[PDB]
């Protein structure tokens, strides 16, 4: 039982996104669904639940900027986000919902995706081998493996460190790949 | 709305104690109540929904207790992986669920010390009037930038690097 | 779904007239298909929270008997219709209990309850000696007595009619408009059950 | 998907009663209250009365009060509406249809309407007797020069409806049939003209064909120039 | 009870044009209780508008209802060709009750009659009975005058007329005219004529015979 | 503590209006009711009316009838006369009064009284 | 209306409810203060030394007021 989710990155202030959730491994048609984030000091947020009978449910907070959908028919949950303010920015999970007796929960969450609300352009990290530094770049993430995955034994990466400038710092100790402006390097 | 507080913000414990952790709801939610485990960089795991029935698949170790105001999730024999963000979540009022502000369990290791390294700047990053000076502290318990690892589940030790 | 018995939660919703709050009306629900589909296709509902039960679970329940009090009240007091609030309208007019269970749907009535120059027809109760149990009901309009004398059937000094009418005029902010509320509350006892989604 | 299909049309003297059914399908029977709505020749709609298919309560339109009675059988989900006493006055279709003004299970008033509505049943009051048509010509005109107009007068018929066609259906072209009239005489009467190219008249064979059921009367009436 | 009027009770209009069709209540009704319904002839009536402004399953986008108090209005945006038809306004505010109806009728240049009459058959004659027939052919508008004239002798309270529906094809009219007389009076008199008044016409147009001519 | 705070004094032409408040703190305001009185300079008490404060009804004296305006601010425990058409004769001191609520019930009559205002109107 | 006079004791035109019947107080530069209410009640924390007395158009104890109905409220003199 999977749940993927894509569509996150940087977007302009009071511009659009949306979200896409791949389910797989059971019978989605058959469960709610739901998009929950989670924010730096402001914890976990619902988003949004969609039901199985085109039933959908928002709060305030996001009522009438965000729509949630599915097509059952290409396992697949959708976020269509409007008028994104700052304060959206969040990593957002899509979540199955489901209930034994009365009592509901979110019982299998995705990954997680980012979403950066900024009026700051993106960047590119400069990437320099400590005989790995990878810095200078917007929004976040970046990610670090070795070999393509052949060593991850004995590796430990570093959070972000937000500088003076406006950028990010990370440490490795390599396969760089920054996503939001596409850049790979080795 | 329906508010959940935790308590303590904070814990720390060593591999075998027992934790117990507490959320409260601000008004009665009954058995309507769930606990969340977030192991850092990945998403909320389900333990207990119904404020005592064990997921499957969860380890018999951990419970939970409590119902109408006040709560409690115990795992009773630390694990080293048993170090994350721990979430109770009101499931009373619907569609408008709510979750608490977290529970941080930390480990409790022996005492270890800092395997030091140090990285000069590279011939590339000179070359364009850069100079970044690196200082690793790779294993230990408990105009530069410090940047601090969480706790590696398995060996229960920090990293922590300068960035001159 | 091709049903024979369907519970009426189209005559509870699409009524043409909805009661004051004081004097909140009440349908009983029994012995029939509920479908609650009727309600997930309204795009006009304001407020649609359960309790104890999800929403998008309705279709798959069985209950014994479900009720359906309606009425009408200020979009500030849709807020009171929850477990365990306060108000002039949870304390003096319509109470749920602490534990309950079913769903609350309210929509912006402004178009169908508010007249131009007042709707002078809606009432709620300002005062009473005590607070409501739950899903008590009062109707009564005896003087209320504030003071240790007593008001003797009249008006006067520490002796104020028990109801007001909300304003409701068309140009009201959002908070004082009308807004009309179903409160499905579902009950389960020990005896076969009457109510069930068809799922 | 939803259906109420109504019973066949009716002829009945002054003083009779005539009991209509109205059968539901497609939707839960009980749900809504059945609705009668008659409209009388050249009339608008009339509102008869309301029924509940849940509790059998009823809400009669004050003109027909002491006069019909509606009743519904759930087993079979028809409804039936039974007007006594008729007047030649109460010739109209009636027509049933599924209510949504006022609910069945509480009798209240609903923000809604007349849903879906029956095909109609034609009931004739009159003290007429089942009368098949004389079909006569109407020659085409002797002055005429170079378009002509021909037809069948329908004339002195009971009850409604007739069919008329030309050449077995084959001119429909410039075909006119009128709506019946009601003679003072009690029975019926319409005309059927065409207008054909002048020219035609000497060579193509124009044969009107009228039918009136009620009375088995088929006529094949052959339209030539007088004299 | 509440009494709907609706006004014109017949509203001639181009396709293509926006149609606003008014129901007048008798007294105030609630926007809540009114109903509006279309029927095409020979069919039954169909539901339209609820609630004033609600519109019913299927109904296209084109129809809105709207007003309050006294004044109700079914507007029709864009007028489609289906969209001729009788119009039916309806309350239950104070128990239930119609509107007389709104005829839409396509607007059409003015087509002036071709007039036809028509002698009554030999075989008509023979069972004591005689119809005169006259034809008024493709016109509109609806409006015409028919007179009978028997040796200049105008008839009255002898003739019944026929009008069909609007034309499918042309959007015209046609009326039928029948004098009927016993077999008596048709053979005591010489010459029988229908005289056309019509808007189309430069001037009243006169189909005539001499019986038995 | 248990009072009622007036604003502080005002001055006005004749003709103009003038609004007083008349602010409640300690006693369970709504369950209250705030009767107005004027004074002038060493004379006689006069009643101008009264409100309750949970409904906003209004009773005036003959002299104001149409020309006086007593509302209420339930969410910020506040009452007001409002005095439109000033002459000679409202160059008075006026004050506000309530009768003590606890709750439930209240003492039976009027035991809080403003510190006062004094109304020029020259 | 009821027309209040005192002597040179409250007066009234016509009969007045016990109930609503108040004595006051006030001393110069200051507010009124509730003494007797209901014609024979002491508010709260006044002195033993004060008692209220009367009913229908006698009353005795400066202002009375009357407070009967919903209106015609009226003051004594002095
Ligand atoms: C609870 C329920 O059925 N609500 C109904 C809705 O489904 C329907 O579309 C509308 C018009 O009939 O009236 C309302
Ligand atoms: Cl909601
Ligand atoms: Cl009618």
């Amino acid at each position: 039982v999977q749940l993927v989710e894509s569509g996150g990155g940087l977007v302009q202030p009071g511009g659009s996104l949306r979200l896409s959730c791949a389910a797989s491994g059971f019978t989605f048609s058959s469960y709610d669904m739901h998009w929950v984030r989670q924010t730096t000091g402001k914890g976990l947020e619902w988003v949004s639940t969609i039901g199985t009978a085109g039933d959908t449910y928002y709060p305030d907070s996001v009522k009438g900027r965000f729509t949630i959908s599915r097509e059952d028919a290409k396992n697949s949950l959708y976020l269509q986000m409007n008028s994104l303010r700052a304060g959206d920015t969040a990593v957002y999970y899509c979540a199955r919902g489901d209930s034994s007796g009365y009592y509901y929960y979110f019982d299998y969450w995705g990954q997680g995706t980012l979403l950066t609300v900024s009026s700051a352009s993106t960047k590119g990290p400069s990437v320099f081998p400590l005989a790995c530094l990878v810095k200078d770049y917007f929004p976040e993430p970046v990610t670090v493996s070795w070999n393509s995955g052949a060593l991850t034994s004995g590796v430990h990466t570093f959070p972000a460190v937000l500088q003076s400038s406006g950028l990010y710092s990370l440490s490795s100790v390599c396969n760089v790949n920054h996503k939001p402006s596409n850049t790979k390097v080795d | 709305d329906i508010q959940m507080t935790q308590s303590p913000s904070s814990l720390s414990a060593a591999v075998g104690d027992r934790v117990t952790i507490t959320c409260r709801a601000s008004q009665s939610i009954g058995s309507y109540l769930n606990w969340y485990q977030q192991k850092p960089g990945k998403a909320p795991k389900l333990l207990i929904y119904a404020a005592s029935s064990l997921q499957s698949g969860v380890p018999s170790r951990f419970s939970g207790s409590g119902s109408g105001t006040d709560f409690t999730l115990t795992i009773s024999s630390l694990q080293p992986e048993d170090f994350a963000i721990y979430y109770c979540q009101q499931s009373y009022v619907s569609p408008t669920y709510t979750f608490g502000p977290g529970t941080k369990v930390d480990i409790k290791r022996t005492v270890a010390a800092p395997s030091v390294f140090i990285f000069p700047p590279s011939d590339e990053q000179l070359k364009s009037g850069t100079a970044s000076v690196v200082c690793l502290l790779n294993n230990f318990y408990p105009n530069s930038q410090e940047s601090v690892t969480e706790q590696d589940s398995k060996d229960s030790t920090y990293s922590l690097s300068s960035t001159l | 779904p091709n049903i024979t018995n369907l519970c009426p939660f189209g005559e509870v919703f699409n009524a043409t007239r909805f009661a004051s709050v004081y004097a909140w009306n009440r349908k009983r629900i029994s012995n029939c298909v509920a479908d609650y589909s009727v309600l997930y296709n309204s795009a006009s509902f304001s407020t649609f929270k359960c309790y104890g039960v999800s929403p998008t679970k309705l279709n798959d329940l069985c209950f014994t008997n479900v009720y359906a009090d309606s009425f009408v009240i200020r979009g500030d007091e849709v807020r009171q219709i929850a477990p365990g609030q306060t108000g002039k309208i949870a304390d003096y007019n319509y109470k749920l209990p602490d534990d309950f269970t079913g769903c609350v749907i309210a929509w912006n009535s402004n178009n169908l309850d508010s007249k131009v120059g007042g709707n002078y027809n809606y009432l709620y109760r300002l005062f009473r000696k005590s607070n409501l149990k739950p899903f008590e009901r009062d109707i009564s309009t005896e003087i209320y007595q504030a003071g240790s004398t007593p008001c003797n059937g009249v008006e006067g000094f520490n002796c104020y009619f028990p109801l007001q009418s909300y304003g409701f005029q068309p140009t009201n902010g959002v908070g004082y408009q009308p807004y009309r509320v179903v409160v499905l509350s579902f009950e389960l006892l020990h005896a076969p059950a009457t109510v069930c989604g068809p799922k």
